[PDB]
């Protein structure tokens, strides 16, 4: 039973950082991928980007320019901070757990079976 | 990759067979000949719960009424005997390369 | 080899019947055929002991155990028949190449024999023989019964009898 | 004083690499060249004559020929060569050929009724027959193995356990019958998907039937695989069967082991040291020339005709 | 007068076992060192040369192997190590090398239409076509055997026997196609759970696609399962099955049974008594070190480099 | 003058075949009679002496076994004749005479932790059932395989498609639990209809569970078979399965390839040339009459007892 | 083994060409290289029937067939592998030593092919040639053509030609 | 089998060491023992070689490599039983027979070196040299240790001590 509980404020304004940190409660934050997706209004889930236990990042390229990518494996704890926000960014942001492997000699793909309960993130003046 | 979900919203109605279709712009058969697209079904007000991955093999905890199939562009999920929890949208999301994408989601709901 | 048997001795006496090797003493006190059984027991020991020595080693042979395999086992079944033949023709030459060189051997063993024992009857004697082609000593000196059973018993002695007059 | 060499009338010839067809004294002969072409008692005991029957007809009592209901210790186990009476109803023993090498080193069978026929209460046991394996002209199945059969229109599951307290081996047999078809399943068997599990220690089976058309062998168009196990002392056989299960009826406990081989041609009323297919052989002999396959303190094949030893001067 | 002994001015060289390099008068050399270097005809017959084709790839059709579709009198089946053109398709002929020891002593195959094209009227042979296998770059599979597929949405039961109805041993060869997931039998075979179910006198089978993920060889992920049988005289076939069926369409009568082998090393216009793999071996003499392998009136192979026996003197 | 030859009071004895016990001045011994007894290192290597623990114990890595988590490189493995300590919990190693074969060739293992625990996401690894494999109180299981049960009651189909990227051979063992009955398949694995897909590029398999009652071994009903391959560079092995599965986590990078065997026998610590099961052997004798089986450069076995090459003038 | 070729025989004559062996006569009628037919020819046929022996030994050796095997059965391939070896290292050592000790016999057959004629040369002529050591009999009496003919036919007598001198 | 050793020869020597054969000579300067290194060196040379040869034929055999086979295999289990049992009886009889023909023609090798070395003495002495029956050689000239030392050397001159009494 392992949960990954979202933090931060849930409020930010245009042309700043808004904050928010995954922080993995009941398990640990070794040997997964771990990955940050967004649910906008009235839209389907866009997927962020992910970090890799030792580091290893990857972006979307909507979102590639503009996003802070850190895990602080101390807390055991993943925190993603956007920056540069628009007021088109406003989402529900999910954590999830992800289970690829997709580099190195193993490849084995469950697939997103953790997910936080998500953070309703609204960007305003 | 580009992903459209042929039901936009299926009607479907408890205790009777159903399928929804999820249709892909690229072949997404990875190496290892294994399809790489998850089906995640959302409920209102819920976080996303994998209900099938790898187009066919169904998650821990879910029961034998989801199955899924598919092998080219063409995919499509079946729930065998239809439940009230069913209701929710239904996410195809490849998952070949690092781009990931999802459909625009099909909200499966009681006719 | 050595060239006795059907070399310088002509032919074997079917007279003498005990004894491989012996001597066909011709003597004013009588004449007869005789047997030096010395010799002759050595050879006979020799061979006791080479056929002895043959079986002995040839108790060791691939015996054959039965061995059967189905249909769907062409390689097996070959795979046991070309052993059982290769090991059958291995002991074969084995055994025929043993019947043959130990045949060879132990004719050249008699032949050996033949001329050793025409060798001490060479070596005893010396210069109080005279050593014919036809595998005979015509005594210089005259030589009695007692005479001719000393040289198959090894006992003569040149000093006595050395007169050749 | 000539020194000569014996020498006699004989004509006995021996060879040499050098040269050959020389004759010699006291030739030796080492190879016995002969048989008296009967096959005669081993040791004293009198072999298994096994006329016109098969190994798999002699376990699985073949009743055409079925004098076997009491045998005594044999030396070896005289198969045919052209197998006759060999199966009656068609089929393939699992590892018949490595089973014959079991029998190559058991030198006598004891039949014991570890199964009795008041075991199976909810199947037909003995009025199940086939017409392939006739006895007195009428159709007699083996008498070793139940030919089980549906009764009272059903099929219960066999779940069957003996146990080794016999301190020796058993040599447990059984089958699976293949039908002709999916009719004959059903006529025969309640259960269409049936399965044969066995269970023992060094030992798990799952045999499933193969149902298929195929063509007609001794006027049956069906199969029986024959298997077969050893159980070892304090070990249990596990049977389970919902269909097709020729069940045991008679194990065979091995009372004495040794040295054996199944021979294959052809009874002489006679005592012999040594044997070989074609007949005995009893002499001093090092070697022989028969037969590869010889039993008992036996000479050792050559695979020829002149071994004459040379043990002559000329 | 004087004794003595033949000299010459000869270098031959023997060995004994007291003295190595003995320097012997004109002692003849009996082991054949040399051969020509290529494959030449034994018997005035030709050579069955597989040009970068392989028994599997001969026997079953290979497109990229057209130059023996039909054969003439062989006594050769010679193969390359390495063969390039060998099952394109990804698969594993069952019992490949029982096959090739058949083909060991099988001196002429006469191809022959046992099943034509014709007989197959529900089911699809044209569309079965595999890119693994190119002809002259378009898709093209095996012509020896049919990959049947559905047509008109379906893959009726096939059930067809043929009767050998010949005084030969004709062998069929037939496939499972074991497929890569449950969609490409669903788009090949409409029946999911498929079987392929084999009969003979002497031969029950029941095959099962194994639809598992495997790696990709040759450009594609699938498999195919060959599996061979020889019918004897009066015997008939029996192929049922509603799927994955790789259905046989040439069969191979032989017509000839004599001796053979199979030569793995990679054409000569000569003759030779005796063949090997690198070589042919033309001289008469009891020894060769050229090769272990060879058929026919051929020397005894020694690994030796040396057995020049000192018949003369020195 | 006299001539002669030379004497002495040696009293050592050699043999023909026509004398026998002849005395000679001196002759060599061609026979290594004598063994130091004990198991030391071949040429600076030690070997690795499986105390109680068989080589199934060791690739699947026994609880009692736990000497051997990081093996150096060794020479020849040594085993004993029949070790305690081997497949713990009751079943069989498939092909394992084939692995042990195998490992007659390499001299040394990397364990590499290709499939660590983390990567069962879905799966439980409380596994404490094996109480046939005690190791300081509640025994789990082995520690090169994972016995997976069921988490939060599921088992989802453990589909990983590892490839190896290393440029060696690896040697993946897994294997299949066969249960007692389906009540133990239900409290392990929810799925009933059980099986594996191993897909290696060479290899295809569709395993299935035996499930049948079995007897008592090592205190426990049911079995495992265990199953091995050759995982080669740029291959790719594919498990697929949804019960009864002994997942693997370790594989051996095969880094050195050579000349080794398994002694089977019951530690020195002197130089050894050579060795022999019994005993290890160090002399530069043409032959030798110890055992059957040996390693590196050594002697010749000879079964014979007296060979002395008369290198003297009796 | 018997110690003429290359010891008290010094070496071969190059002058014979008619035989393995043959007698070389310095006389007045010429010096003559001739050979001995008889002895000569059973030296021949020795060898040629040894050379039969040997290709009649060798035949029906171990055929390798060349049976391959799959992956899966490693066990059977090494045990193809090494019966093919073994029964090629059998042959093999079985070839090398057959030709190895028929080398030693045959080049000590000759030299007793050598010695038989030598010594019943020796025996013909018993006192009337000197046995010199080069392996030259140096004749006491007067012999012509005819007589070098009867030593080489062996039909020589003693009494006819006995001349102490 | 050439009849030296235990022939017309007593029997060894207890005063020579140096090597495998040689001659004792009782001279008025002094009596002693020394080894004839001409003969021994080739004995030698020839049992090295013989050595040697038997370990390089044998260099090569079955090498019993560990092929265990389970239980229901005992058709091939025996097979692999009965064949590396077959090729160990087969080597077991091949180095047994080795030893066994090669003990004898080793100690008949050192018959015909004696016998051979016997015939060389004989031979460079001829009748100049009383020979008497076991192994030994009475000269009838006086010879001192010059002349001993060339017949052990070889370089005798018959012509020379030609005096017949
Ligand atoms: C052999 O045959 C001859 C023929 O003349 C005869 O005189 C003689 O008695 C027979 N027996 C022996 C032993 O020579
Ligand atoms: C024969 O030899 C024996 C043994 O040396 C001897 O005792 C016996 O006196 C000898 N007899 C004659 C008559 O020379
Ligand atoms: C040897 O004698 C046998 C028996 O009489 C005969 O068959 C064979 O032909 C003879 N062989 C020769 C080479 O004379
Ligand atoms: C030996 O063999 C003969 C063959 O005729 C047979 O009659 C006899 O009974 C056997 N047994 C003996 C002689 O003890
Ligand atoms: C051998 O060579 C020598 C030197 O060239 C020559 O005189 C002689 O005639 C040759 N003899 C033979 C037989 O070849
Ligand atoms: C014998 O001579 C050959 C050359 O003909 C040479 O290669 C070989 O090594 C020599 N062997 C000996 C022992 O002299
Ligand atoms: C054997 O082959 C060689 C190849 O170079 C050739 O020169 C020779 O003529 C051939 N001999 C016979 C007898 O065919
Ligand atoms: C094959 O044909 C023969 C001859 O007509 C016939 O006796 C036999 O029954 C046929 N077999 C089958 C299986 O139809
Ligand atoms: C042999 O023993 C004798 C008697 O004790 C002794 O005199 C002699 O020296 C010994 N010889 C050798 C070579 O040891
Ligand atoms: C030879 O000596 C051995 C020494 O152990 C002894 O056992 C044997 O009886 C003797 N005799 C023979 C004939 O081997
Ligand atoms: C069989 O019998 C023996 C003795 O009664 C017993 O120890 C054993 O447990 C029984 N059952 C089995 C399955 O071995
Ligand atoms: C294994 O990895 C290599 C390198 O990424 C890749 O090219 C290959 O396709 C992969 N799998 C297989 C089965 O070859
Ligand atoms: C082993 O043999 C070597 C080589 O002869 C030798 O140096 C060493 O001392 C021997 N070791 C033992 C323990 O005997
Ligand atoms: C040679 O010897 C034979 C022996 O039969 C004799 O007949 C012949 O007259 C002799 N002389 C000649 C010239 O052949
Ligand atoms: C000994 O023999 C050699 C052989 O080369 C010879 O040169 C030498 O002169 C001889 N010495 C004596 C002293 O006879």
């Amino acid at each position: 039973q392992v949960q990954l509980q979202e933090s931060g404020p849930g409020l930010v304004k245009p042309s700043e950082t808004l904050s928010l940190t995954c922080t993995v409660s009941g398990g640990s934050i070794s040997s997964y991928y771990w990955s940050w997706i967004r649910q906008p209004p009235g839209k389907g889930l866009e997927w962020i980007g992910y970090i890799y236990y030792s580091g290893s990042t990857n972006y979307n390229p909507s979102l590639k320019s503009r996003v802070t990518i850190s895990v602080d494996t101390a807390k055991n704890q993943f925190s993603l901070n956007l920056n540069s926000v628009t007021a088109a960014d406003t989402a529900v942001y999910y954590c999830a757990r992800d289970l690829r492997e997709w580099s190195g000699a193993l490849n084995y793909y469950y697939g997103m079976d953790v997910w936080g309960q998500g953070t309703p993130v609204t960007v305003s003046s | 990759i580009v992903m459209t979900q042929s039901p936009l919203s299926l009607p479907v109605t408890p205790g009777e067979p159903a399928s929804m279709s999820c249709r892909s712009s690229q072949s997404l058969l990875h190496s290892y000949g294994s399809n790489y697209l998850d089906w995640y079904l959302q409920k209102p007000g819920q976080s996303p719960q994998l209900l099938i991955y790898l187009g066919s093999y169904r998650a821990s905890g879910v029961s034998d009424r989801f199955s899924g199939s598919g092998s080219g562009t063409n995919f499509t999920l079946k729930i065998s005997r239809v439940e009230a929890e069913d209701v929710g949208v239904y996410y195809c999301m490849q998952a070949l390369q690092t781009p990931f994408t999802f459909g625009p989601g099909t909200k499966v709901d009681i006719k | 080899l050595f060239g006795a048997i059907a070399g310088f001795i002509e032919g074997g006496w079917q007279g003498m019947v005990d004894g491989w090797y012996g001597y066909h003493h011709s003597n004013e006190q009588g004449s007869g055929y005789a047997a030096d059984k010395e010799s002759t027991q050595k050879a006979i020991d020799g061979v006791t002991n080479k056929v002895n020595s043959i079986i002995d080693k040839m108790n060791t042979q691939f015996e054959a155990v039965g061995r059967e395999f189905n249909n769907l086992e062409r390689r097996i079944e070959n795979l046991n028949k070309k052993m059982e033949d290769g090991f059958l023709d291995v002991w074969t030459y084995n055994a025929e190449l043993l019947v043959l060189m130990e045949n060879e051997r132990t004719l050249d063993f008699h032949d050996s024999n033949v001329k050793n024992l025409y060798d001490k009857v060479r070596l005893q004697l010396r210069d109080n023989a005279k050593e014919l082609g036809n595998g005979c000593f015509e005594f210089y000196h005259k030589c009695d019964n007692e005479c001719m059973e000393s040289v198959r018993n090894g006992t003569y002695y040149y000093p006595q009898y050395s007169e050749e007059a | 004083i000539c020194i000569g060499y014996h020498a006699n009338n004989s004509t006995e010839q021996v060879d040499t690499i050098m040269e050959k067809n020389v004759t010699v004294t006291h030739a030796q002969d080492i190879l016995e060249k002969t048989h008296n072409g009967k096959l005669c008692d081993l040791n004293g005991v009198k072999p298994l004559i096994l006329k016109d029957c098969s190994v798999a007809g002699w376990l699985l009592g073949n009743p055409m020929c079925d004098e076997f209901i009491r045998v005594p210790e044999w030396s070896y186990i005289v198969e045919r060569d052209n197998p006759a009476n060999d199966l009656c109803y068609p089929g393939s023993l699992n590892d018949y050929e490595e089973l014959k090498h079991l029998l190559s080193r058991i030198n006598h069978f004891e039949k014991i009724l570890i199964i009795p026929k008041s075991s199976w209460p909810n199947h037909e046991t003995s009025l199940g027959v086939s017409a392939a394996c006739p006895y007195q002209g009428a159709p007699s199945f083996f008498r070793n193995v139940v030919w089980l059969i549906k009764k009272d229109d059903a099929y219960p599951t066999i779940k069957i356990s003996y146990n080794n307290t016999n301190r020796e081996d058993l040599l447990i047999l059984w089958g699976i019958h293949h039908s002709n078809n999916a009719e004959e399943q059903t006529n025969l068997y309640k259960n269409p998907t049936t399965y044969i599990s066995v269970g023992t220690s060094t030992l798990n089976q799952r045999l499933v039937p193969k149902i298929a058309t195929r063509s007609q062998v001794n006027g049956q168009r069906g199969r029986m695989d024959f298997f077969w196990t050893i159980l070892k002392p304090d070990d249990a056989i596990h049977f389970e069967s919902n269909g097709n299960f020729i069940a045991p009826e008679y194990a065979y406990k091995i009372v004495k082991k040794g040295d054996s081989t199944i021979m294959k041609s052809g009874y002489g009323h006679c005592n012999t040291k040594c044997q070989t297919p074609v007949g005995a052989i009893n002499s001093s002999m090092p070697f022989h020339n028969i037969h590869p396959l010889t039993i008992g303190e036996c000479p050792k094949y050559v695979k020829s005709n002149k071994l004459v030893l040379a043990t002559g001067l000329r």
